[PDB]
């Protein structure tokens, strides 16, 4: 497979990207 | 026209993903050292809850950990030694 | 029907704020009273209101309870509108923690002869500090169960294990005569809009400027104050060797410690003169 | 077939004929136990049902029937409901075996309504899914009976027997059992009207989201809003209207709700939306079941990609607050239950010497959901742990919490006599609906303890079974190229060969899978290549 790298690149780039969110969450409750 | 075209943002992703995660990483260890602050100052509400320790000053030791030292107003007793003590 | 640790006891804020008031009036000694309400369930317990208790003058037994003051608050509060039946008694314990003595022992089961789900509490006015509330509550184990070596309830939830008792009231007799009761708070959102209104400074307060000379007087005596902690600094960072002792530094510093004081008064000056910044040109655009 | 009852068959023959089950075990930890402890009692009435979950062997409830005796209202209750995990699957002699335990309809069944209650749950328990000949009996005992208990457990069990088959009859009859406001009842009503109507978005629950706000039963309120979030499952974009609605209430128990309707909605989705609204909620909300609900639902949203659970959650093990650690625990515990992840023991490690003895209880159980079926060959951790949870449980001086955990966690290690594994996912990438919620029901033991049964729904059996074309299952050998160490039973109490040669109706873990090969010139060929489950062969003689 060849398209694969990419899809799944995609995918844990968008799921840390709602780590910025998660990070601020913090960074007011703590 | 595949080469130039779909592949070409794996080449893209990762520059973006590289510097997110150095920034979440930066962002997160700032917000950790202050909730260890946090935790520790909590923990001291219960280090100050235990009973204080007195003072000693041994007169005489003996061996494997036998200690008789001068009690402040009161003298001396037969002990024993710590765990992390030479 | 068991006792379980999933009941909750609900007090009302007004109620902590009357047991709170109530009893930092009486701190000397102890000062008792009733909580009004209903029983919601057979594991929740509602507390609106209180009324304090005039006490006859012992100030270490709570044998003073008046039943023609009960009857007569009672009508009037029914008359009030207010029918909420007597849920449960408060008593004061300045500085010595929450924990049922012999006399609120024995108080304790006269009012649980009358109704089995009295609920006693505890509030302590000294340790009751900003921010943290020390009150708690306490319902007798039956002895017969004791006797028997069965445990007194049934616990199907957790929440009873949350709070870590205290040793005080382990040695006042916990869990063997009595048990404690997990405390949670109902709020209304009318009553946080207008709690939050309490804090809110007026509006004009940002306007009252100060008066220039002593504003500027204080910004010269900080200055001066910069000084003397800038050459204590210069000294400090001189003087320390390269076997600096972080814990004789803790101990005793410059001038308690030049960095620490500068850094306050720098930004205590910035604060004072932006402020005072703000307030005369905004009063300068729109007057 | 597709009844499911041939396959049911089929499991408990393998699950009874494989059964391992180690019961010095159970006996130690009946030693150590206090007679006094009610929740450490119950706690090994739980370990039994689970260590033996479909094997049939009642042989530890026969010989301790006087310990047995001593369980009092709920205990006795669970006691009844333990043997309904014990013969789950035994569609023919289930109602035989209660028979003693069911109400008789003759003022003279001297049975107390907890075991009678229990055993209507166990039937439920026994029948989950496949409840066409019982559906009928429990609807007439929940019509015959107006006692809290036994409508208790014929609630629960008539929601196991009709789950997921969205009968509008037994909704009404549900329905009107939550409309005479037991508090109870109307959990157990709460809950089963949500696992009749799983994933179907029906308008039915904006009528159990009214009824939520009329009653005055915070256990209602929560039975009623777990049931809610069961109705919204698998429906993603189609519930934010109602999602919205509860995470704004003023309540904190439909909030709770909220969190799970959200977890159940984008259930192994990993969308980064529902993520961040967990997320946020985990931190702003004042109520810690809230916060607690919010870290666990991160589990559900993430067990499709497992690896990505420890690396969120690591931030949030780490917060002062308890429940936050406790829910911390909980969500790497599903999200990696059955992989064996190093990341996430070694995030759970810390946890189980934690001060607080609920996150203990929490990481135990989570690291039991994590090891299960993983050898000290594969893993020395599995090892060092096992130690430990003995320790605990020989202890006299540790909390009764953290016994508890460790004595649920000594279960779930033995379950199904080390035959079964907890998986969320089917071998063809779709949801295991019954494993989901029965998950998401088990994380709710704090409030009840009776919904630890659940956690049965979720043990999925790792077995290999070739069938001929009359669906008998023929001996033939077949080779797994793996060192026999990695794959075997640990020890009772007391390079290398690589073609271990076992039976092809055999226990087969997921990781072993890879390793197996069909001999070329056997009798028996399969139709298709699957290397676990129900497989046809094709005879070739």
């Amino acid at each position: 497979d060849l398209y694969g790298r990419l899809k799944s690149l995609e995918r844990q780039i968008e799921f840390k990207g709602i780590q910025e969110e998660y990070v601020k969450d913090e960074l007011k409750n703590l | 026209g595949l080469r130039q075209y779909y592949l070409q943002h794996i080449h893209e992703l990762q520059l973006r993903v590289r510097n997110k995660n150095h920034n979440l990483q930066r962002l997160e260890a700032q917000r950790n050292d202050l909730n260890s602050h946090v935790r520790a100052l909590k923990e001291e509400l219960q280090l100050l809850q235990e009973p204080g320790s007195y003072v000693g000053e041994v007169v005489k030791v003996m061996g494997k950990s036998k200690v008789l030292v001068k009690v402040h107003p009161e003298g001396k007793y037969v002990v024993d030694i710590d765990k992390n003590i030479d | 029907p068991t006792l379980d640790t999933s009941e909750q006891v609900y007090i009302s804020s007004l109620a902590l704020l009357k047991m709170l008031k109530h009893g930092r009036a009486g701190v000397p000694m102890e000062v008792m009273g009733l909580m009004l309400g209903e029983f919601v369930d057979e594991y929740t317990v509602k507390v609106v209101d209180v009324f304090a208790m005039p006490q006859s003058g012992t100030g270490v037994s709570v044998e003073a309870v008046d039943p023609v003051f009960q009857t007569n608050m009672l009508d009037m509060l029914k008359q009030i509108g207010r029918p909420e039946m007597v849920v449960g008694w408060y008593h004061s314990h300045p500085g010595f923690g929450c924990w049922l003595s012999g006399v609120d022992i024995n108080t304790q089961q006269s009012f649980e002869a009358l109704n089995q789900r009295a609920v006693a509490v505890v509030v302590d006015p000294i340790q009751s500090v900003k921010g943290k509330v020390v009150m708690d509550a306490f319902r007798l184990i039956n002895p017969q169960t004791m006797m028997l070596g069965q445990e007194p309830r049934q616990t199907t939830s957790n929440l009873g294990h949350l709070n870590k008792p205290s040793i005080q009231a382990l040695i006042h007799g916990l869990n063997r005569h009595y048990y404690s009761i997990a405390i949670n708070y109902r709020k209304n959102e009318l009553e946080e809009k207008m709690l939050l209104n309490l804090h809110k400074k007026k509006w004009n307060d940002g306007l009252t400027l100060k008066k220039f000379d002593v504003h500027s007087k204080t910004n010269e005596q900080t200055v001066q104050e910069m000084l003397g902690l800038a050459i204590k600094y210069n000294k400090a960072v001189q003087e320390e060797d390269e076997l600096t002792p972080e814990k004789l530094v803790i101990a005793k510093v410059g001038r308690q410690d030049a960095k620490k004081h500068l850094e306050e008064h720098v930004s205590n000056l910035m604060s004072s003169n932006i402020i005072q910044t703000l307030g005369t040109m905004l009063d300068t655009v729109i007057f | 077939i597709l009844s499911g009852e041939t396959s049911i068959q089929l499991t408990l023959q393998f699950l009874y004929s494989h059964n391992k089950s180690d019961l010095l075990i159970l006996k130690t930890i009946k030693q150590s136990v206090e007679m006094r402890n009610s929740v450490c009692h119950s706690a090994t009435i739980y370990a039994n049902a689970i260590m033996h979950a479909g094997t049939t062997v009642d042989t530890f409830l026969r010989e301790n029937l006087d310990w047995l005796s001593r369980a009092t209202n709920w205990a006795k209750f669970s006691a009844t409901a333990g043997l309904g995990v014990i013969h789950r699957g035994h569609l023919q002699q289930g109602r035989s075996l209660m028979a003693p335990y069911l109400p008789q309809g003759g003022a003279g069944g001297g049975g107390s309504p907890y075991s009678e209650g229990g055993a209507l749950y166990a039937l439920g328990l026994i029948h989950a899914n496949h409840g066409e000949g019982i559906k009928q009996f429990l609807r007439d005992s929940l019509r015959s009976t107006n006692v809290e208990v036994i409508q208790h457990g014929a609630c629960l069990g008539l929601g196991l027997a009709a789950l997921g088959t969205a009968d509008e009859d037994v909704f009404e009859d549900i329905k009107n059992v939550l409309y005479t406001d037991s508090a109870v009842a109307g959990e157990a009503a709460g809950i089963s009207m949500g696992l009749l109507m799983v994933g179907t978005a029906s308008e039915k629950a904006g009528e159990m989201l009214a009824y939520a706000h009329e009653t005055q039963h915070e256990k209602i309120i929560r039975g009623l809003a777990l049931g809610i979030a069961l109705t919204v499952y698998g429906r993603e974009e189609e519930a934010d209207t109602l999602i919205e609605q509860m995470t704004r209430d003023q309540d904190p128990i439909l909030r709770y709700g909220g969190m799970y309707a959200l977890a159940l909605a984008y259930r192994g989705t990993s969308n980064n939306k529902a993520i961040r609204q967990l997320l946020h909620f985990a931190v702003s909300d004042v109520s810690d079941d809230v916060r607690r609900t919010a870290v666990l639902a991160l589990g559900f949203v993430l067990y499709s990609e497992p690896e990505q659970t420890p690396r969120i959650v690591s931030l949030l093990s780490e917060s002062y607050n308890p429940h936050v650690r406790y829910g911390a625990a909980l969500a790497v515990g599903i999200s990696c239950a059955g992989t064996g992840l190093s990341e996430a023991i070694s995030l759970l490690e810390p946890l189980t010497s934690d001060v607080v003895d609920f996150v203990r209880q929490g990481a135990l159980i989570a690291m039991a959901m994590v090891m299960v079926q993983i050898t000290e060959a594969m893993d020395s951790r599995v090892g060092t742990f096992r130690r430990q949870l003995e320790k605990i449980i020989l202890d006299k001086h540790e909390d009764t919490m953290s016994k508890m955990g460790a004595i649920l966690a000594s279960g779930i290690l033995d379950a199904g006599g080390r035959n079964v594994t907890i998986r969320l996912l089917s071998k063809s990438k779709h949801d295991k609906i019954t494993a989901v919620v029965g998950l998401a029901v088990f994380s709710q033991f704090w409030y009840w303890y009776p919904l630890i049964y659940f956690i049965s729904l979720a043990f999925s059996p790792t077995a290999f079974v070739g069938l001929n074309y009359d669906l008998k299952v023929p001996k033939f050998d077949f080779l797994s190229h793996a060192k026999p160490s990695l794959f075997e039973y640990p020890k009772p109490t007391t390079a290398e060969p690589c073609f271990e040669t076992i039976t092809n109706p055999a226990r087969v873990v997921p990781a072993q899978e890879k390793f197996i090969k069909f001999l070329e010139g056997s009798r028996y060929m399969p139709v298709k290549l699957a290397a676990s489950g129900f497989v046809l062969l094709k005879d070739l003689r």
